[PDB]
């Protein structure tokens, strides 16, 4: 029924807690990768990208779900500070080559039959 | 049953000890290797010089495809799509149409030689022996587009290697 | 049943946060939950006993080099069989897809009688067998 | 045997394993939910998820079982079943030259205790299952992607995942680095509806629901 | 059915009869219909299809050269278990496994028959009648097909 | 006993110079740890029915080689290992409490194949 | 070539004789390899008592094949659970004692010669008969009956378009592949296509044990440990 | 391309064996690449009578997995009798 | 057979020919448009019709197993010569 087995967190609050030290670690992590990975973006240009994912992932309310991606974020952070990823992998977050996609209905109508 | 492989305890007799001591001091198994290679130096090299002479094959070899045609000249492919239905790489792409004569041939027979893996299922598939890989293992091209064969190239390969396919299939049509 | 700190979660399941479906393919795409129709040129009915969920069709343009059927919607050739309808739809909300449900069309029960082929007055006498 | 095509049947092995099926069921009635032996003499031990650690230790340590080799650790994602994923273990008993299969069920969210302690082989199999399917395994030494590319999102072996995927790759010169783009096939995968509309096996006919 | 044939004689061949520019008739394939015959005499009313003779041949067709046209004539194609009565406009355009079937409603008439639009590679080769009982049973007009 | 076995074949396991005594004290430990489990438990009956016989043969048969055939468990070194493993399992089985009715029935159609 | 229900087609005439000619020559080269390395001191030091794995940990690590036979565990699927006609063929399974890198090298080389005995028996005891199951609903009929018989053509059509529909069920069959215990877990819904195919790769379990082996050994040893493990990355990456 | 006898001894002596008895390079001993047409046999079921599929099929004779207990004194039993320890080789004992 | 398009292209057996504008035509320039001359359509017409006298005639296509599945063409309609659907060889009764 409603009773489900929680992963680590026991309600929203410490689920809200775990997203913090992920942000705590990510924020401390940005400037050294920009140096180590020889990135083209600025130190400022990394914090927003770290930031914008977080409230992009904001409609989520289930405590089990919240703890599930905080592990994925931790793993992504894990596979970043050992330079396991590469310049291309990190840059894939910046949708650079992909041209901007329209948003208004009229532009959708002009390009092709798609919602 | 099983056989033990390496636990052979060496003897400690003075003859055996001096033999091992001579082996370690006066390197022998190292010389045994040198004498081995020298013996294997005066052999006849297994190499064959390229295209002037070529390696040996079998009549059922699988290579560049070809779309043969009947002794009359009419193409064998009646476009049953069996080869497309069995293609493991989905390289076969064919569409048929009622031809002007009324016969049942295919408008398009693009075989993508960059997808299919030469399973040979296609030659096993069509009940009219229409598609078949030729013995020509050599069709390397300089551009990617050249490998994407259409129906026209397939028929040209059929008209070029027809002597081999008739002979090779004649040899192996009894084994299958 | 487990004594493993059973929290009573109530919010409806939504794993769209994790499946990784890109933003375009999660909201805009509409899935249809239906029982496949019996292929009319056949007569067997084995293919109409499992609910199937399929996605809407998108653009199919011909490749310039050689006439192909190139598309750019990954969720095109993806059907999923489901035993019962409520179990099929439970997948849709869980993956947050705007679903459309049909109903299980089944052949209505007919009454067949070989004696009707030769009636005395009823106009159902078959002209030839 | 007059029949030259039908595979021979080994009833002695069938009876032998079935008796062991009653054995394991009686020893651990707390986790074992169902036990069956297939026609080709394979025993499936249907356990409850919390029994992953206790049951496995029994077959690995009990004198009369002695299953001391983790053959494989897989899951078959069934979108139909309420808890879709179904984690499957295969164990081989060197002393009794027999194979057993303990199968358990799990949804996307509920985690399964990692069998690394009872079977240290499971450790790398543990990582693959999460990577391909998304079944998170509790208290694991190091859960991480093992197969997919670094930063790859989604769980590929999951049925809802498309065959071709969502992300392609190519070299783009204005950035002088490999970049990811939305998938755009030069040829869509021609799906084939190669299912006979006639029942194939009266023996396995489902009840008339 | 078996997996091999013990027939050791010569098979019979039957001449084809033309009964439409929309239905093909390779009559040498079909086997003692009573399906084409009943459909013409019960659902379409056109009493032109029939059987001629007895024995192994007993040719099934129209005897005299007639032209089977009715508003529901095309439905003999999808009630043919054997590939004799085949859609002439189709004429080996594609084959079943490769085509994708989508369900829609015909708009040619106002009855609104449920149809299956079998499409592949971005084109429509065949229009099949779906099943809806009260709407269209399992028949569609040749206009819709 | 003769000359002690130079090796057991398997790397790792060392030749036990006190085979019978190790079997006796280990098998007595089995009957102890079992004794701390309710009698109605099926784990008790089968394990004691297995170990007590094994304890019976080791006491009766003093020759090592005849003992190996007596328990058909290869050499003694892997027998002491199994007797050790049964000890750990029995020690760990008492806390697991695997004799109550099952934790709960699985969902309705969790099994059954095909779907 | 090896298909369900039997091989695709019979061997060409004179193939077995060509096998006999090669098998005569081969044992005169296997020893030639042993002359080059087996007693060479440099090869010995590079391979003796290096990358040593014990018995229980190797068994627990999911190892198979040489990893078991090299460390003393006398296990071989060809003998314990013989598939096909492996029971009717006499052969020995080399078992090592030290379990290190070197002992496996002899185990593999001795497996060469033991295979030669198997080949000698297979050539000498080849039975007459067909090459595929007579069941045409499972194996495609020959081209001869294809073009004359109704049932053969119908079966060939459906077999190469739909394929044989296997009964529902799941099984895990493992064989003593040269690397190790290669096994597949096939789950079938009952249609003409598999529902799930997990592929137990012998190198998958092996390679997880790389860290346990290479403990205190230098990098050059790690190169040696990779070689003895006999890993090819098609099987492990699946 | 047969070696001169002078070096035939050299290769034989330097490796301590007779190479010329069996060489890696193939020669005329190979089977001819052109063979007579073969006649393949028929299977056991190629009988024109008493070959009914109902008494010959293999697929339709598989039952569903037999169920022995569902959650819906007895002697201890091992899954199979313990293996018998392999005997030592006879053709080649300890290497 | 192979004709010439108004642009200069060679029409194939299917009748495919890139038209005047047809930007795709750039590929053939500095190259050739591969066309097979042995057109199957007119390579079967000149084959004579067999004057065999019977009512049902088999057609193996030549070579037995080398041919096509044996089909029985009905040579009864005395207006049009029966043709095998696999190879196109026309068979006809010898006009009684
Ligand atoms: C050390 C060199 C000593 C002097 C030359 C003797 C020598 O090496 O003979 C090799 C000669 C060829 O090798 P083989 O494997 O015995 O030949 C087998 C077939 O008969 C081989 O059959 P074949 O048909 O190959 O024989 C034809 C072959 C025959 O080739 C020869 O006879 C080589 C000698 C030059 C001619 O000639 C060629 O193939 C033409 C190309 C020659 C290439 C260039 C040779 C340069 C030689 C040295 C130049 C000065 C430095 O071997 C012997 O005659 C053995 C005796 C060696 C005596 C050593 C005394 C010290
Ligand atoms: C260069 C590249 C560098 C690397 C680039 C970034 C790499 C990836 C970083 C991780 C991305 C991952 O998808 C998400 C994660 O880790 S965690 C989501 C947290 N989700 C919640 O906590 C519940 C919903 N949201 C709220 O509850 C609140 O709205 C919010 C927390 C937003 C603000 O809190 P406030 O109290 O309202
Ligand atoms: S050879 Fe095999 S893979 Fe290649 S096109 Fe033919 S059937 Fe397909
Ligand atoms: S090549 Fe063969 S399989 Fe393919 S359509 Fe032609 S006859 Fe059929
Ligand atoms: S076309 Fe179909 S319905 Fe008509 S006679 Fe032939 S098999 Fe029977
Ligand atoms: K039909
Ligand atoms: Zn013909």
């Amino acid at each position: 029924g409603t009773s489900v087995k929680p992963i680590f967190s026991r309600d929203m609050n410490e689920a809200k807690r775990r997203v913090r030290e992920l942000y705590r670690a990510w924020y401390r992590e940005v400037p050294n990768t920009v140096h180590l990975f020889q990135l083209d973006i600025s130190v400022k240009q990394g914090r927003d990208k770290v930031r914008e994912m977080f409230m992009k992932n904001a409609h989520v309310t289930d405590p089990r779900v919240v703890d599930l991606l905080v592990i994925k974020g931790k793993m992504e952070l894990e596979e970043t500070i050992n330079v396991w990823k590469q310049r291309t992998h990190i840059m894939r977050f910046f949708h650079e080559t992909e041209a901007p996609r329209p948003t208004d209905f009229l532009s959708k109508f002009y390009v092709g039959h798609d919602p | 049953t099983y056989k033990f492989v390496n636990m052979r305890e060496p003897s400690m007799d003075m003859k055996s000890v001096t033999d091992r001591a001579a082996q370690t001091l006066l390197w022998t198994e190292l010389v045994r290797g040198l004498g081995m290679t020298l013996s294997y130096l005066f052999r006849e090299p297994a190499t064959i010089n390229y295209p002037f002479e070529k390696g040996p094959l079998s009549p059922r070899f699988r290579g560049e495809h070809a779309l043969r045609r009947y002794p009359s000249g009419e193409e064998r492919c009646i476009a049953c799509k069996l080869c497309e239905a069995v293609c493991p790489a989905q390289a076969i792409t064919i569409e048929a149409e009622p031809r002007a004569d009324g016969s049942r041939r295919t408008t398009r027979y693009d075989i993508d030689m960059t997808k299919c893996i030469y399973c040979g299922f296609c030659q096993e598939a069509c009940p009219v022996d229409a598609i078949v890989e030729g013995p020509n293992f050599e069709f390397s091209t300089e551009t990617h587009e050249e490998l994407l064969y259409n129906k026209e190239k397939l028929l040209n390969n059929g008209d070029k290697w027809e002597a081999e396919i008739a002979a090779n299939i004649q040899a192996d049509y009894l084994y299958r | 049943t487990q004594d493993t700190q059973l929290i009573a979660v109530d919010e409806k399941l939504d794993i769209t946060t994790l499946t990784g479906v890109p933003e375009e393919h999660i909201k805009t795409r509409k899935v249809r939950i239906f029982v496949p129709a019996r292929n009319n040129m056949q007569s067997g009915v084995n293919n109409t006993k499992k609910w199937k969920m399929e996605f809407d069709t998108r653009e199919r343009w011909e490749n310039p080099l050689m006439g192909w059927s190139s598309t750019a919607d990954p969720l095109s050739n993806l059907v999923l069989t489901f035993s019962t309808k409520e179990d099929a739809v439970a997948f849709a909300e869980k993956n947050g897809w705007s679903f459309d449900v049909e109903e299980r069309k089944v052949p209505k029960p007919k009454s067949k009688s070989y004696g009707a082929n030769f009636s005395w007055n009823k106009r159902t006498r078959v002209s030839t067998k | 045997d007059t029949r030259p095509t039908i595979r021979p049947r080994n009833d002695v092995v069938h009876k032998q394993l079935s008796a062991f099926g009653q054995y394991v069921a009686e020893i651990l009635p707390k986790y074992v939910q169902q036990v069956q032996v297939s026609c080709f003499n394979e025993l499936e031990i249907f356990i409850h998820p919390d029994g992953v650690i206790p049951v496995l230790t029994f077959l690995r340590d009990h004198t009369n079982a002695q299953f001391k080799s983790l053959a494989d650790l897989t899951a078959v994602d069934v979108p139909t079943r309420q808890n879709r994923f179904e984690i499957v273990y295969n164990l081989l008993s060197l002393r009794f030259n027999s194979q057993i299969r303990v199968k358990t069920y799990t949804d996307e969210l509920t985690p399964i205790e990692s069998s690394v302690t009872v079977y240290k082989a499971a450790n790398w199999y543990e990582r693959e299952i999460w990577d391909m399917f998304g079944v998170f395994f509790a208290n694991h030494p190091d859960l991480r992607r093992i197969l997919t590319g670094y930063g790859f999102e989604g769980h590929p072996f999951r049925k809802d995942f498309p065959l071709s995927g969502y992300v392609e790759l190519r070299y783009d010169d204005e950035v002088k680095r490999v970049v990811a783009e939305p998938v755009e096939l030069a040829q869509e995968f021609r799906k084939f509806d190669l299912n006979s509309p006639w029942e194939a096996f009266p023996a396995y006919r489902q009840p008339p629901e | 059915g078996s997996d091999r044939s013990r027939f050791l004689e010569g098979k019979r061949a039957v001449e084809d009869k033309n009964i439409g520019p929309l239905v093909k008739t390779i009559m040498t394939r079909c086997i003692q219909c009573t399906r084409c015959i009943r459909f013409a005499s019960e659902i379409a009313g056109v009493d032109d299809l029939g059987t001629t003779g007895r024995g192994n041949d007993m040719q099934v067709g129209t005897y005299i050269e007639k032209m089977f046209m009715s508003e529901l004539s095309g439905n003999i194609i999808d009630i043919c278990p054997v590939g004799a009565l085949t859609s002439k406009p189709y004429a080996f355009t594609a084959r079943p496994w490769e085509t994708r079937k989508t369900e829609s409603i015909d708009v040619m008439d106002a009855v609104g028959s449920n149809i299956v639009v079998s499409t592949r590679t971005g084109e429509v080769m065949r229009i099949l009648p779906r099943m809806h009982e009260d709407i269209n049973e399992e028949w569609i007009s040749d206009k819709t097909r | 006993a003769g000359l002690l076995k130079k090796t057991t074949g398997l790397v790792g396991l060392a030749v036990c110079e006190t085979p019978h005594e190790r079997l006796k004290i280990l098998y007595t430990k089995i009957l102890d740890v079992l004794g701390q489990i309710p009698k109605n438990a099926a784990y008790r009956k089968y394990t004691e029915q297995i170990t007590n016989e094994k304890l019976g043969m080791v006491k009766a048969e003093p020759d090592v080689k005849k003992l190996e055939e007596q328990l058909q468990g290869g050499q003694i070194e892997e027998v002491i290992l199994q007797a050790e493993n049964e000890l750990s399992l029995a020690r760990k089985m008492l806390r697991w409490k695997p004799w109550e009715p099952l934790v709960e029935e699985p969902p309705a159609n969790q099994w059954k194949w095909p779907i | 070539y090896i298909r369900p229900g039997g091989v695709h087609q019979d061997l060409p005439l004179g193939l077995l004789d060509d096998i006999y000619e090669f098998s005569k020559n081969f044992s005169f080269r296997i020893d030639e390899l042993e002359e080059m390395l087996t007693n060479n001191r440099i090869w010995r030091n590079r391979t003796v008592d290096i990358g040593v794995v014990t018995a229980e940990d190797a068994l627990n690590y999911g190892f198979s094949g040489v990893m078991l036979r090299g460390s003393g565990i006398q296990w071989d699927l060809r003998k314990t659970q013989p598939y096909d006609v492996y029971d009717q063929v006499e052969f020995d399974v080399p078992i090592g004692s030290r379990g290190d890198c070197y002992d496996r090298y002899l185990c593999r080389v001795e497996e060469m010669r033991q295979s030669l005995r198997i080949i000698s028996q297979c050539l000498n005891k080849m039975p007459p008969g067909e090459i595929k199951v007579d069941d045409a609903k499972v194996s495609p009929p020959k081209r001869a009956e294809m073009k004359t018989s109704m049932e053969s053509l119908i079966h060939h059509f459906k077999l190469y378009t739909e394929g044989y529909q296997v009964p529902p069920g799941a099984t895990y069959t493992a064989i003593e592949a040269p690397k190790g215990e290669f096994g597949v877990y096939l789950v079938s819904d009952g249609s003409s296509r598999p529902y799930r195919c997990k592929i137990k790769a012998p190198g998958f379990a092996h390679l997880a044990g790389l860290d346990k082996m290479s403990k205190g050994h230098m990098l050059a040893d790690v190169v040696a440990i990779i070689g003895t493990q006999d890993i090819v990355f098609g099987e492990v990456d699946r | 391309a047969s070696a001169t006898r002078v070096i035939q001894l050299l290769r034989n002596w330097a490796s301590g064996r007779d190479l010329q008895a069996k060489l890696q390079l193939r020669y005329q001993e190979i089977s001819k690449r052109t063979q007579p047409p073969p006649k393949l046999p028929v299977g056991p079921s190629h009988k024109l009578s008493n070959n009914y599929y109902c008494t010959r099929d293999g697929r339709r004779e598989a039952m569903p997995p037999s169920i022995v207990m569902s959650s819906q004194e007895k002697k201890a039993v091992t899954p199979a009798p313990p293996i018998k320890r392999w005997e030592l080789s006879k053709d080649q004992p300890y290497l | 057979g192979v004709r010439t398009s108004p642009t200069g292209e060679k029409v194939t057996h299917t009748g495919q020919a890139y038209d005047d504008g047809d930007y795709r035509r750039v590929r053939f320039s500095d190259r050739q448009k591969e066309v097979n001359e042995n057109f199957a359509i007119d390579l079967i017409a000149e084959q004579p019709v067999s004057e065999v006298g019977s009512r049902v005639i088999s057609c193996d296509g030549g070579g037995g197993a080398l041919g096509h599945p044996r089909v029985y063409i009905n040579l009864d309609k005395e207006t049009k010569t029966g043709t095998c659907g696999y190879c196109g060889l026309q068979f006809r009764q010898p006009h009684h």
